[PDB]
Formats: C-alpha cells, structure tokens, sequence
RNA sequence: GCUGAAAGCAUCUAAGCACGAAACUUGCCCCGAGAUGAGUUCUCCCUGACCCUUUAAGGGUCCUGAAGGAACGUUGAAGAC
RNA sequence: GCCAGGCUGUCUCCACCCGAGACUCAGUGAAAUUGAACUCGCUGUGAAGAUGCAGUGUACCCGCGGCAAGAACAGCUGAUACCGCCCAAGAGUUCAUAUCGACGGCGGUGUUUGGCAAUGUCGGCUCAUCACAUCCUGGGGCUGAAGUAGGUCCCAAGGGUAUGGCUGUUCGCCAUUUAAAGUGGUACGCGAGCUGGGUUUAGAACGUCGUGAGACAGUUCGGUCCCUAUCUGCCGUGGGCGCUGGAGAACUGAGGGGGGCUGCUCCUAGUACGAGA
RNA sequence: GUGAAGAGGGAAACAACCCAGACCGCCAGCUAAGGUCCCAAAGUCAUGGUUAAGUGGGAAACGAUGUGGGAAGGCCCAGACAGCCAGGAUGUUGGCUUAGAAGCAGCCAUCAUUUAAAGAAAGCGUAAUAGCUCACUGGUCGAGUCGGCCUGCGCGGAAGAU
C-alpha cells in the first residue's frame, strides 16, 4: 500500500522462546505526517507527501518554510512521496505511524548504501568506478517485533545505509 | 455467388435492421447484431434478405454468400434458438456445473475452471459423453475449446468418459 | 514434416490450401503426407 | 569446511588411517561441500588384512568439520580436525560398528537414521 | 477447437467465434526532462526615482542588495580534486 | 641421479595494515610525433575494414581519475573438395520418404587440393560482440508415440553452454560431472592488452648449398614483443550556459542499465487406470 | 574509345558505364544521357493492360493446380460438375496351402437370376464375423462443369551479408 521513511540506528540479535537468534535492524519511523496531497486532476496521478525529522528555523529555506506553513506543520529533514494503489486516500497532516506494519510481515526496504573510493574492475565486476550512495531495494523482508509506542521497526537481515542513514520501508510488492 | 443467389425467408417474429453495413438481427431468443462487409449491400426486402454485391469487388459474390449463410442462421435461430448450434460437455471424471463455472478435474492435480461467458443452458442429462444444445446463442462461442485445450479424452486411453451425451474415439493404453 | 520445394497430390485425399502465402498440402488419412512449403 | 585435496581423519575401524579427497560431489559446479554433504575419497594407508584395500576409491562423509556449523541460537561447533566416514554407493551401512568423537545433530536424514545409535558420546 | 455448410456426408474459418509455450512484451529493481519536444506541482522574494538618445527585446545616473547561493571554519560512516 | 615426509596466500578467494608514487596546493620543468583540423556510430562503394565519398541515426560547450576496445603470414577463376536441396530405385512385418535412402540433377561456399601471377603470421590468459544454420532449458508437428525415455522436423539467441593426462597445438583420444559442456563471422576476434610453447623481426647454435658475404616450410636456446595512446570510443564526476523575472524542494516520465538459472526430497502418490508389466 | 594528358552532368558514392571536348564574364533562353512524391527541379499528367506479393527494390537450372486471354477437347434443359432423403438384396461361411480369410493377403475364375440397378468387389475395423461408405441405379432444384498446352507476371526454386 504505502511505505514511511524511517532512519537507521543499528543491527543486533532477538533471541525468540525457542532459543533461535535472529538479526534485526533497528529503524526509528517518527510519525510521518502528511504536507502535500497530489491527484489525478491537477497533479496528473495520486500521492501523498509525507515528512520527517525537524530542520531550525534559522537553517530551513524561507520557500520552504512557507511551503510547510500551507500545510500547517513543523518543517522536518526532508520530503517523500509514496503512490497510492487506489486505495483509501488520505488528508494533509494526517500523521502516519508505524501501526500500518503491525500487519503486513514482508516489507522492502530501500535506501543509499555506504559510499566507498573507486573500485578497480576486479573489485567491482570481479567498469571500475565510484560504488555507493545510489538508491538500492532489497525486498521479501519480514518484520520480526514492532514497537508502536517507542517508534521502532526491526527487519531481518541487513538493509542499505550505515548508521543514521535515512532508508523508506514499504509493503512487500512480491508475494 | 451460388449461395449469394438464394433469399433467405425471415419468419414472423424476426426484426432485421440494416444500418448501412450494421446488421442488427432481434426475436425471441433476444438481441443480435453482426457488423457486414462493406462490399455487400443487402436489401432488406421484407420477407427475405436478397443479397446483391456493390460493383468494384472483385469478393463481392463470395462475401454475399457469406452473409447469406450466417444471416439465415441468426434469423432462424433468433426465432428458434441457433438452428446451427449445439454443444457437447459432459467431460468424463469428477466434475459439477453451477452458476457460470463448470469445475472439472480433467487429470489434472488441481481443478480446472471454464468461465462460462455469462449465460448458459447447462444441464447433466448422463454422466459423460457428447451432447449440447442451442438456447445460448452467441454466448456460445467456443466454450468447449477450454475443456478439450485441457484435455479431449486422451485418443489413447479413454481415461475419463468423453461428455454430456454421445461419443468420441479412443486407441489402446499403456502409461497411466 | 516436409518442407521440400515442391509439393505434389501423393494419395487421393490431398488438398491444396494457400494459408499466408504458403502452398500446403493437408490430408486426412495419414498426417505424414503433409507439407508445408509448395 | 572440506575442498578440493583436503585431508581428512578417520572416525571408523574400518582400519583406514589416512583418506585423501579427489573429487567434490552435491550440486553442480561446486567448489565446497559441507558436513552433510558426500564427497570422493581414497586410502593412503591399509592395515596388513582387511576388507579395504589400497587404491581404492569410493564415497564418504565428513562427520566432523574443523571450521565448524552454526546453529540457530548463534552456537557454533568446532573440532580439532575434519573427520570423514567412508560410505559406499550400495550397502550405505558402513562397515564401521564405532565411531571415535562425538557428533552434531544434523544427522537426522533419511539415509542417516542408522547412524544416530552409534557415537555414544552425543 | 461448439455448430457448420458452400458441396443434405465432411472440413481450423467462409460465417456467429475462445483458450493456449516459460517463446515475445509488460509486470520485478536502478539512472533518467541537455527529453533544446528543455516536463508537472508547492512555496518564497523583489511593488524606487531621474536624465539622455540613433525612440525601442535602448542606454546611463543615485538609491536599494529581497529569497537563495557562493566565500571561510568544525568537519562526516561523502570524497583523487 | 631418485623417492617419502614437514614446510608458505602459487591458487579455490583473496581479507585487512606500514612506507615510496599515483590525487591537490606553491615553484622548476623535456622529449618521441606534428600538412592543416570545427578529429561521432552503422550501411554501401573505394589501391579492397573510410573520423574526411552517398545514405542513415545520435550527440549542449570545456575539463579530471580511469580499464587499453582502437619469397615467408595475411589479387582474379573454381576443375577439386564441402554444404543444402529436387527427383527417386529400395530397406523398413504390407507402405519411398516414422527413420535411412542407392542411380541421377540442381544451386551456394571460398572452410582442402587446385589454375593465372614495418599490414608483427598458429597457440594459451583477460575481454567480449553478433546469425541460428539450436547442444540444453525447450514447446509444437509426424512416429513403426498400446509411455518418461525417446527416433525425426517448424520456431525459439531470453539465458546457460566444465575439470584434468598426450600436443605448441586448432583438432582429436581418454576419465569424471552436469542441462548441455554448440556451430561460425569479428585480419581462421583480441601481441601500441598479457607469455611465447614451434613456427616466421633482430643474436647465436647443429646438418646441408656456395671459395666468398649469405640461404634452407632442414632442427634446438632464449627472444627489446618497438611506437608520452597525441588522439578515437566508454564508466564515473565536475566548471559554464539555456529552459525566458529569480530561487529552494517534491515528482510524472520519452528513453536508458543489467538479471528472468537450477539439483534433491516431500505430501499429492505406489495416483489415471491399465489383462498384467 | 576512355584515363594517361578533358573539365562538367547522370548511374545514391566511383578512374576505365551513358551524354558531353571547359577562351573569359552575364541573376537570359533551348537541348543530349537521366528525371518530373519529397528530400532535390520538373506531370501525385491522359489512354490501354499486368501486379495483392513491397516480387518491384538480387539472383540461375528444373517441376505443379492464379487471375487476363488464345487454340481447342470431354460431358451438357431426351438436363452435365459437386451432389444423396432411397437401394446396394441372394449363394460367393467356395473349392483352394480346409488352422478362417468369406472382397477388404495371396493361387483363381473374374460366372449367373430380380432387374428403374448392383460387382463372384475400391476404403475404414474386427482372430475372420458383423457394420459404415463408393462404382451405378430411382426422385427434387439445377444450369453450366472437368482435365492438360501456350503464356507476361503472382509462386516454388529463394538461404546473403554486425
């Protein structure tokens, strides 16, 4: 349906009752409130533009300041958008939480991976170039535990991005 | 050209409307339309359907002819229900017709379902073995090329009996 | 089947038929006299 | 972990004292081959009587491993060595009635049924 | 392949007329409006004066210097620069 | 002169760390080459692979770090040889083409033998591109298909299409796996990319020819593997400009990047039924 | 003859293919080869025919069944071609190699009554039976239909170059 942005904190074991260690990465999703709503008769297609974080007012851009003050909500880091699939819409400043993935058991995440010095051709194809910072997916991911009053998310396996890095988590697409 | 030169009598009951090119065919079985080639220009010729190819076409004879055949079929099937028509489903193992979906189980692991093109006439008189009938009209189109595309009782072993009613043929079996 | 150059009537129950531009021969007794190019 | 020409040890009284490895077999194109996995070995070493004999060739399976399996709770075994078993293609049940070292649990397949009785140290 | 004649039998087709191979393309992921055809949406900022000329996509003068960026410092899991 | 054993990243696979260069700042600074350049890809022709000739398509202008894709060997003809086809005697339990298919004719090839008269040459490594004229994943037709397996044909290039001993080997034989371990063009691809295993730049060595320098598809050793790659092309990233008053963000999207592999078992299930197998 | 030692135009490029021998200058007109949809200048020009396949816009020898036509030939309202609501009855379960071939394997004749009409027999399937069709014969509609030659082109042949 729809994703949220969340940011990249860390990695570590959940020991289940039967004694099984699983890896889980820790991603804190701060309620994603709702700025801009796009629609199929001005925008050309339906989506919804979701923020986060908080920027100083002192270091938030005079456009944006007044692009968030039309929406009636605090500027955060940065803007996100999401499409619809036909489904229930949704309004401006409709804070989002991590409730919607409390019931979904795959998700995708997406995001930047950790960028590194030219890598020669044998180290990359095994032409050699520049390697990270390019959006990366990696999907069929199933949520271990959800924390909706602490605003935690944990994924199995690893996801892109090292610590504090910003990624977008989404229903998984493949089922 | 020879079945062209043949009027086709249009009994009481029958409604023809010739828009140009559009044919449109109506009576007791219910509505029916056929878009015509253009190098035919029918008159409608109350009574029957006299069939006269425009000049400057060369398959003017051969496309009179066509439309003569099928238009006498739609308006004797119009008031009587696809003269030219049947059909032949009974399809020889576990299966069930109801509402527009036919479920078979034609050797295969995992049932196999025919949508039947809304509206159909369906009935089990026996078991299994060829019969059908000619009520649905256009509806009728193909349906029976699914359920033989899945199967057509294997022409080796018989393995399933062949439809609703009559027969089909079948050669000696080794592997099941 | 063949797909020889030339195509003839081997048996009594050959037809010629001209499907997309191409001269074949179908029967209806054995399937083996069919043949594709003409 | 066993590869290509790696030494492996003896875990049976079959009389073998030193096995050598030719060919890696369990997926095509493999370069490694685990603990539950069969490989090809040799025999280096042959007592005077026996019903082994020098030059042969035949199967076998690693028992234990000396980089070790994992387990689900992050439990890691790990040996002093590679321990191999020989096995052959028809009468799968080894010649061998002792086993010496212990075992892991992942023995349980189906063609490993009747070697869990044996190895009486886990 | 349901009906099926032309050509009282028949036929995949002439006509009413549907399935179907992983073959093909979408669908699955990423770059992409320098796409000069230079795309869509939101927001923010400027609301002065005078003179001259070859009198109009004109020029110059005094004041003004908006948002934003760049300039420099700490630097980074960004980085040859 | 040989054997057995211990012994290291030579490799499966490389992983990480310390110095000197590679990159930037401040100054010194020369050459090989140079007719002039506003120095694109493909098709066609050309003293015969065209950045410069005809056609077609793409690309805003200028920089930076990069992998290096840029007589002997390689003109006219085709008897010879290979390839595909047509007819077709016959084999096949009767039935020429399910499968082979003798005697014949027809065309294409420059893949052998042939006829006329400073372009560094066979291999192995890296790197790949393209047609199917398909080895496989294959489906679809015929079957002598009472079945998987299969015997033969239409299409499919989306993808895959080995390891070791004899050769320098192309090729081929052998053993083990796989789904197969494909056919060919790319100067029988690729030496201003990597080594030269014999051949075939320069040296010298042995036998022969000539008094002589020298020569030998007679045979070993090693063999600058020459050319500041200026420049052509490509990955990444920057400086300027335009999108028409200026600016900060969020994106639709014309197009473009690459992958669509697969073994075993399970329940289905000793299932369809089949005289049984 | 050309180039050598002749420029220029056409054949998309091109020196041996076609037209054509440059004294100089003109923003004049008429021609040769080649063109008159555009690129790029000229007829989307008139009449008579071929073409349904982009063959034109690449191909030989050799073999047929498409239209346009020619010579014609056979059967045809005492009604032809395709047709079939109707018939295909009886010994000929045959002697013969009796294992059953009975027409559907062969030695074999290849006869004979009903006859508006039927053969001691052409296909499908049965161990052979049996059974369904076709040769011909009754009835309606009905007018044309069938096999080869000549050919210009459509065709095979035919598979061509990142």
């Amino acid at each position: 349906m729809i994703g949220l942005v969340g940011k990249k904190v860390g990695m570590t074991r959940i020991f289940t009752e039967d004694g099984v260690s699983i890896p889980v990465t820790v991603i804190e999703v701060e309620a994603n409130r709702v700025t801009q709503v796009k629609d199929l008769a001005n925008d050309g297609y339906r989506a919804i533009q979701v923020t986060t974080g908080a920027k100083k007012a002192n270091r938030v851009t005079k456009p944006e300041a007044g692009h968030f003050a039309k929406a009636g909500v605090e500027a955060g880091r940065g803007l996100w958008e999401f499409r619809l699939a036909e489904g229930e819409e949704f309004t401006v400043g409709q804070s989002i939480s991590v409730e919607l993935f409390a019931d979904v058991k795959k998700v995708d995440v997406t995001g930047t991976s950790k960028g590194k010095g030219f890598a020669g051709t044998v180290k990359r194809w095994n032409m050699a170039g520049q390697m990270g910072n390019e959006r990366v997916t990696v999907q069929s991911l199933d949520v271990v535990r959800v924390d909706a009053e602490r605003n935690l998310l944990l994924v199995k396996g690893a996801v892109p991005g090292a610590t504090g890095s910003d990624l977008i988590v989404k229903p998984a697409v493949k089922a | 050209s020879r079945v062209a030169k043949a009027p086709v009598v249009v009994p009481a009951g029958v409604d023809v409307k010739i828009n140009g090119q559009v044919i449109t065919i109506k009576g007791k079985n219910g509505e029916l339309t056929r878009t015509l080639n253009d190098a035919v220009e029918v008159k409608h010729a109350d009574n029957t359907l006299t069939f006269g190819p425009r000049d400057g076409y060369a398959d003017g004879w051969a496309q009179a002819g066509t439309a003569r055949a099928l238009l006498n079929s739609m308006v004797i099937g119009v008031t009587e229900g696809f003269t030219k028509k049947l059909q032949l489903v009974g399809v020889g193992y576990r299966a069930a017709v109801k509402g527009n979906v036919i479920n078979l189980s034609l050797g295969f692991s995992h049932p196999v379902d025919h949508q039947l093109p809304a509206g159909i006439t369906a009935e089990c008189p026996t078991q299994t073995e060829i019969v059908l009938k000619g009520a649905d009209k256009q509806v009728i189109g193909q349906v029976a090329a699914d359920l033989r595309a899945y199967r057509r009782p294997e022409p080796y072993k018989g393995k399933g009996v062949r439809y609703a009613d009559e027969v089909v043929r079948t050669k000696e079996a080794k592997k099941k | 089947m063949k797909v020889r150059a030339s195509v003839k009537k081997l048996c009594r129950n050959c037809k010629i038929v001209k499907r997309d531009g191409v001269i074949r021969v179908i029967c209806s007794a054995e399937p083996k006299h069919k043949q594709r190019q003409g | 972990m066993i590869q290509e020409q790696t030494m492996l040890n003896v875990a049976d009284n079959s009389g073998a004292r030193r096995v050598m490895c030719i060919k890696v077999l369990g997926g095509s194109h493999r370069r490694y081959a685990g603990v539950g996995d069969i490989i090809k070995i040799t025999i280096k070493e042959a007592i005077p009587r026996g019903k082994v004999k020098k030059g042969d060739v035949l199967k076998a399976v690693v028992v234990r491993t000396k980089k070790g399996v994992r387990r689900p709770d992050g439990s890691v075994i790990r040996f002093d060595g590679n321990a191999c078993v020989l096995l052959n293609n028809n009468s799968e049940q080894p010649i061998g009635t002792r086993i010496f070292g212990p075992v892991t649990r992942e023995l349980r397949s189906e063609k490993f049924m009747k070697i869990i009785s044996l190895a009486p140290e886990v």
